[PDB]
């Protein structure tokens, strides 16, 4: 009988979580990747002199 | 049934409340946004010697290393600035299917069809590299591998499980079930507390590295998932399969952000990695090429041709500066 | 790691003798090696050197086109042919280990040497002083200036630092700028630019007294400088 | 006349045609990591002799028809230039012959025998032998040791005015035309042989296509020439026939070789 | 423009792709032959017989052989099959004593991959001293109603062999080898020199575009 206690035990653990709404999350990485995209070469390249390549 | 009935009813509601109060998708929020353009790249650097499929491939800390490990059992420590090789380890087993490079720069790590993840050490006394240690105890092949530290690293396998090792005691402290299919890829997260890993069941989640409890499970997919990895703040991550798809998911949300997919492709995903920025997700598809898709519009921002067979690995520096790609035809090429 | 040096002694004029290195401890077929000397009481001075796989064999311009060095991986052992020798090469000569690749130090490890006696463009390198007195827990600067700019395009300064102790042989203390070598106490430091170069002890100890060397690897042959000492 | 002009066209049509086949082939095997083994490396070696049959060979031939009074010492060299250059392309051909023949013979030892180094040691034997068979005359053998008139220095650059026939005849067509169609004749029965033994009509087919092509374009000019050096003669047509069979041999190479290979023709049709 | 150094760490790099190289050619003189088949196939009496991932590495008449057993990999999911291209042949073991359609379902699993049609494949049948006494309780018809031969052994062992034979689905490419000598007879692995002889000579021949 605890071999689907276990299992409905973990649905459990997944259900009880502090949901943060999608849009909320999309936000947050547009941010992240609008704060880091002036120092990113493969997305802005540097000038050949610095380039290392 | 109680049961039964208990997993289903639960199941059903946490996934119908997780629906009712999604609000967007990714794509909903950034349509103003302007796109990134043509990501135009050019192979500054071939690496030759390689000479059979490359399988894994992994950047050093310093963003001008780089170890890859090839189908010919061996594994190739490259100076990428000028094509110098800096060491050529040659491995025990010749079935190597994943690659990492210690974070503090003085050890590599590898394994394939072995069931073992050797740990080699780099900056010895005597001049060469030599095995550190062997990590046993996983039943199927080693999907993937990457260092926590100097002494703990953390493993998928094809058994459905994840291992926490301890390296210098040679035991796995942490053993991660719950999966159902064979486990083919992990990231580890920038701040090394957490790990997201997928397997062939069709599902990813996110293991907590410290209680080895289940934290979470992210579902929503139609075929085996062969690539994962974080986006670089640790708080979503990308995977690719053989749906020919890749999929963007957030850990916070418990829903699938994103979907990363085109008509006109048509097989699946072998590696997936994201730019320093986290703005362009690069996979390696089996079309023999790689492609870059803007990660917050889904649309391709470009496309690293110049392949002549599948794209086995993915790699971008810590830096930004060049994306490392391995394929099956014997060379790897650094972009920029 | 063991560089053991052999076939020294007394040698008149117009004689020739062969200098014997036996290495033990290490990958030595990977290991190019460097011969050095020191003459009496007058400082470090190159004499040649031969790379891993004996693709390049370089000499000293003092004794360039005579003496030969010669490999024996297999053996892991090094020769010194000296063919003709002047009262001018006298001294004690050190065999020395040296690996290159991306971050490697290559001279890691020194030879005790072995002592030769004999009967009755380049880039040069001076070092300010010879003898500076110090007490225990005084931090000391030891410095000393080059001619060109040691400062590659690669951006390393080929510019070393050993520490002679008295009656042993020399050790590596950094090998390009402030990166210190494996087993050296965190205290010692190095800097510079370009052509004034700089070496910081803090907390100096009683194991610290010695003569200092810079040498300079951008170009050969090797230079030495005169050897600045610590008294106390 | 008609007969000079129409050997010209037909001479710099043919040409045209085997650079650009041999380009091709040239672009297709480097563009294809996968191409770059010991079969490719001979097939590469052919293209170049045959690019170089095609692109000097050519012009020099339509110069040598024209006669112009261009001094006897210029005229043997570009003499000598096309018979290095025809000489290498011979070359290559039978070297494909012994590789075959090679794997055909040595089976699994094959890769343990053939190495890169011999490929290469192989390939440049067989151009070094080109050109001393081809700058041979300059060392004596010539028009010039047996004219009487050892004063003359500028004349019109014929080819019979400067190439001894005998030459062309004993040493020539005799030692590196005839010689290397009868070894490749007797590999090709022998290849053919083993495979049927082994196991077919498709091999025969293409073992037969490529001895006759060679055949049918190197013996009819060297029987004119050994013609003309018994005191016989020839019609200028028939000479421009033969020279023009030799040069379409130059261009068909490439179909016969380059594109019996399935991987070489998905290539091309990939491209 | 290469500083002093940097000429010695370009020539520790060549040396390094001298023996990359070096290792590279005698990596590329072995015979790799994948080993498949279902439980109790014989593939452990095979592996003995013959002279995670097990690889049994043995000299037969010049030519050294690569044999790699994946029957300890317990997920069937196919995930590393792609990693066994280029080998010479797959030797794929049954045994004559519905297992049968787990074999044939198998057989025409790796036939029918993308990543073998260009390999050879050497089917075994390789005891014969149990393979007899056992075809008199019943005849080939306990889950094979369509036989309908002499219930002997030459007899139904050739109709097993030209039905398994049969789910070759492009006989254009490559080729099926059989075997059913007992495998007390030590002809086992000459039979397999034999397979990977041919094997290779067509490969061969097929390259030079003698094919
Ligand atoms: C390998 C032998 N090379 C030739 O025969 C070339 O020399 C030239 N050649 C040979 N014999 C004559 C001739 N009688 N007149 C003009 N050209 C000739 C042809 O152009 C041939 O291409």
């Amino acid at each position: 009988i605890a071999q689907a206690r276990k299992l409905v035990e973990q649905l459990k653990m997944e259900a009880n979580i502090d949901r943060i709404k999608v849009s909320k999350a999309a936000a947050d990485l547009m941010a992240y990747c609008e704060a880091h995209a002036k120092e990113d070469p493969l997305l802005t390249p540097v000038p050949a002199s610095e380039n290392p390549f | 049934d109680q049961l039964r009935q208990e997993a289903e009813q639960l199941k059903n509601q946490i996934r119908d409340a997780r629906k009712a109060c999604a609000d967007a998708t990714l794509s909903q929020i950034t349509n103003n946004i302007d796109p990134v353009g043509r990501i135009q790249m050019r192979t500054r650097r071939t690496l030759r010697g390689h000479l059979a499929k490359i399988y894994a491939m992994h950047w050093g800390t310093d963003s001008r290393l780089l170890v890859s490990a090839s189908q010919d059992g061996k594994l190739i420590i490259w100076d990428s600035y000028t094509t110098n090789k800096v060491h050529a380890i040659p491995l025990r087993s010749s079935w190597v299917m994943t690659c990492a490079y210690a974070p503090s720069g003085n050890y590599v790590a590898c394994g394939g069809l072995d069931n073992i993840c050797s740990i080699y050490n780099l900056k010895t006394r005597e001049g060469n590299v030599r095995v550190s240690r062997e990590l046993a105890g996983h039943t199927g092949y080693l999907s993937c591998c990457r260092f926590l530290d100097d002494n703990q690293i953390v493993t998928s396998s094809g058994d459905t499980t994840c291992a926490l090792w301890d390296i210098e005691t040679g035991q796995q402290t942490t053993t991660f079930t719950g999966h159902t299919g064979d486990v083919m890829s992990l990231s580890l997260a920038p701040d090394t507390r957490l790990f997201v890993s997928g397997a062939c069941d069709a599902s990813a989640k996110l293991w907590d590295v410290r209680e080895g409890m289940c934290r979470q499970t992210f579902t929503g997919h139609e075929s085996d998932i062969n690539a994962i990895c974080f986006f670089p703040n640790g708080n979503a991550f990308a995977t690719g399969s053989d749906d020919a798809t890749c999929r963007l998911f957030d850990l916070r949300a418990d829903q699938e952000l994103m979907t990363y997919s085109h008509d006109n492709i048509i097989c699946g995903i072998t590696s997936v990695s994201f730019s320093k920025s986290g703005r362009l997700l690069l996979a390696g598809y089996d079309d023999f090429n790689c492609n870059v898709w803007d990660a917050l519009k889904a649309d391709r921002a470009g496309v690293l041709a110049g392949h002549d067979n599948r794209v086995s690995c993915l790699g971008v520096t810590d830096d930004g500066m060049a994306v490392a790609t391995g394929s099956w035809d014997s060379f790897l090429k650094i972009w920029n | 790691v063991q560089l053991v040096e052999s076939g020294g002694g007394l040698v008149q004029p117009g004689g020739s003798r062969k200098l014997s290195c036996s290495a033990s401890g290490f990958a030595f077929s990977s290991f190019g090696m460097h011969w050095v000397r020191q003459a009496p009481e007058k400082g470090l001075e190159w004499v040649a050197y031969i790379s891993s796989g004996s693709g390049t064999i370089y000499y000293a311009d003092t004794v360039k086109g005579r003496f030969t060095i010669s490999r024996d991986d297999p053996k892991n052992t090094l020769f010194l042919q000296m063919t003709s020798l002047r009262s001018e090469d006298t001294a004690m000569y050190y065999c020395v280990r040296s690996i290159y690749y991306y971050g490697s130090s290559p001279f890691d490890f020194w030879g005790q040497g072995t002592t030769l006696t004999v009967s009755s463009s380049d880039i040069v390198m001076t070092q300010a002083t010879s003898s500076v007195p110090v007490t225990p827990g005084e931090s000391v600067s030891i410095s000393c200036r080059s001619s060109k700019s040691l400062l590659h395009s690669n951006g390393n300064t080929y510019l070393y630092w050993f520490l002679q102790r008295p009656g042993q042989s020399p050790q590596l203390l950094i090998y390009r700028m402030s990166n210190l070598a494996s087993g050296v106490p965190d205290r010692f430091s190095g800097s510079g630019s370009g052509t004034a170069f700089t070496l910081t002890i803090s907390r100096l100890e009683a194991e610290d007294v010695g003569v200092y060397y810079c040498m300079q690897h951008l170009e050969y042959p090797l230079t030495f400088g005169a050897g600045t000492k610590l008294e106390l | 006349s008609w007969t000079s002009v129409t050997y010209i066209t037909v001479e710099i049509l043919i040409g045209l045609c085997a650079i650009v086949g041999n380009v091709l082939v040239i672009w297709v095997v480097k563009l294809n990591p996968s191409l770059q083994t010991t079969t490719f490396y001979f097939i590469v070696s052919l293209a170049l002799a045959d690019i170089a049959v095609g692109v000097l060979v050519m012009p020099l031939a339509i110069v040598i028809s024209l006669g112009v009074t261009i001094h006897f010492y210029s005229c043997l060299f570009m003499t000598c230039l096309m018979l290095i250059f025809t000489h290498a392309s011979i070359m290559s051909l039978l070297a494909i012959a012994v590789d075959r023949y090679l794997r055909v013979k040595l089976t699994v030892r094959y890769r343990r025998v053939t190495t890169q180094r011999r490929i290469w040691l192989a390939l440049g034997l067989c151009w070094l032998v080109s050109f001393l068979v081809g700058l041979t005359p300059m060392f004596g053998w010539n028009m010039k040791l047996s004219s009487a008139d050892e004063n003359l220095t500028f004349l019109p650059c014929r080819f019979r005015s400067v190439m001894r026939m005998d030459y062309m005849v004993y040493f020539s067509f005799f030692l590196w035309i005839l010689v290397p169609l009868v070894v490749m004749c007797a590999i090709y029965f022998d290849i053919f042989y083993i495979i049927r033994n082994r196991l077919e009509f498709k091999t025969a087919k293409s073992l037969l296509l490529v001895l006759f092509l060679f055949a049918l374009c190197w013996l009819p000019l060297s029987i004119i020439n050994c013609i003309l050096y018994f005191d016989g003669q020839v019609p200028q047509t028939v000479l421009y026939l033969g020279i023009l069979l030799s040069h379409a041999n130059s261009m068909m190479n490439p179909i016969v070789y380059a594109y019996k290979i399935k991987k070489f023709k998905e290539t091309y049709l990939l491209i």
